[PDB]
């Protein structure tokens, strides 16, 4: 949600 | 609508079919709207685990080739199988493109979500690097470097390096100069730059959303210092 | 030629277990006795194939039960949590097709037979837990009796220590648990199993971790429905 | 596997 969202 | 699909691909989150999630969030967009936090984030969330499984996928039968090259009778069973998950990812890059070229960027309304898409641009294109076999992968190199630079411009100057879509950024352009241009120096350049910039700002999901950002930047930073 | 088995080791590695499964499908359909290596890749495909489903039906499933706000959801829950169910009897079928049509006819040793027949109850009982309607009680009973074929197949030609014959023990005791809903049927036959599995405490041949492996989900089982 | 082979 916060580092899958952006793709690491 | 969009909403029609906003619940449904919610549901697909819950239930591990990021497949359907994605499939959900594209119709959501061929709704014709500007993504709100919650469905763009779905979108990502949805493609990224599609993509991400195809990539993690790819790296893994592609590692699998590094047992028999280009022309053998052991390892060429990899590389068409390989040249098929190629395909698919492409396919699923693409896809992704159509949506992000098409209406993903000129829809987006705000200023901050069009750092964000255009960093899936930086993303997608990357992937597609990555995969992109022959002569053509320069150009499409060219995509990624033209996109994530792009929306570096939007991120740069204009939102704190607190903002973890603008570190984000950092991280994804970053591993694109070293990954895909294997240029270390200037990939490590671009990561102390956002780091560096990034210490100098203050914020009280910014307190450790936007902070693992910037350990990752600073883990890479220190992997590519050795 | 075994060119699909390299490519399931491949979709294995690949964590591609649809292809996987549906290159195994194929050997399968080839019409031979899978070695007890392709078996297991086979079985490991369709592992994560009907897994999959399973835990993705069971998660909407719950949430059928926790709707959004109201109950309004209900109508989009069940239009997929059905969307769900329906693959995962394609794939239940599929499976259940492979073993009756040349998985269990052509498995030729006892304890592959088990196995399959395992797989048959197991499965089958994928069926009975979204089996809604009238289904559940002829096809629970079908999964039982495919659970049960396979017991006397251990129970017999397999020494109580197989990580096959554990394996279903515990699958079957699952069974009668969740699926059956008769606790002292499903307690009794998983203590009985471990139980009669414990006398062989390999003073020197076993089965090593595997079979002690489940052991544990065995007890872990036991002591939860002790409970 | 061993219970990923027996499907546990």
């Amino acid at each position: 949600g916060x580092l899958d969202x952006l793709d690491l | 609508d969009k909403n029609e699909l906003v619940q449904k691909a919610k549901l697909a989150e819950q239930a591990e079919r990021y497949d359907d999630m994605a499939a959900c969030m594209k119709s959501v967009t061929e709704q014709g709207a500007e993504l709100s936090n919650e469905e763009r984030n779905l979108l990502s969330v949805a493609y990224k685990n599609v993509v991400g499984a195809r990539r993690s996928s790819w790296r893994v039968v592609s590692s699998i080739e590094q047992k028999t090259e280009g022309a053998e009778k052991k390892q060429q069973m990899a590389r068409e199988y390989r040249e098929k998950i190629e395909t698919e990812l492409r396919d699923i890059c693409n896809d992704v493109l159509s949506l992000l070229e098409k209406f993903l960027i000129p829809n987006a309304s705000q200023a901050e979500s069009k750092v964000f898409y255009l960093k899936m641009k930086g993303d997608y294109y990357r992937y597609l690097a990555e995969v992109a076999a022959g002569d053509d992968k320069k150009g499409i190199v060219d995509q990624s470097q033209q996109a994530y630079q792009e929306a570096f411009e939007i991120s740069k100057k204009e939102m704190q390096p607190t903002h973890p879509i603008r570190l984000g950024l950092a991280l994804n352009f970053s591993v694109f100069y070293y990954e895909i241009l294997n240029s270390p120096e200037k990939a490590c350049s671009l990561a102390k730059t956002a780091f560096d910039e990034a210490i100098a700002e203050l914020d009280t999901e910014s307190y450790k959303d936007s902070t693992l950002i910037m350990q990752l930047l600073r883990d890479n930073l220190t992997l590519w210092t050795s």
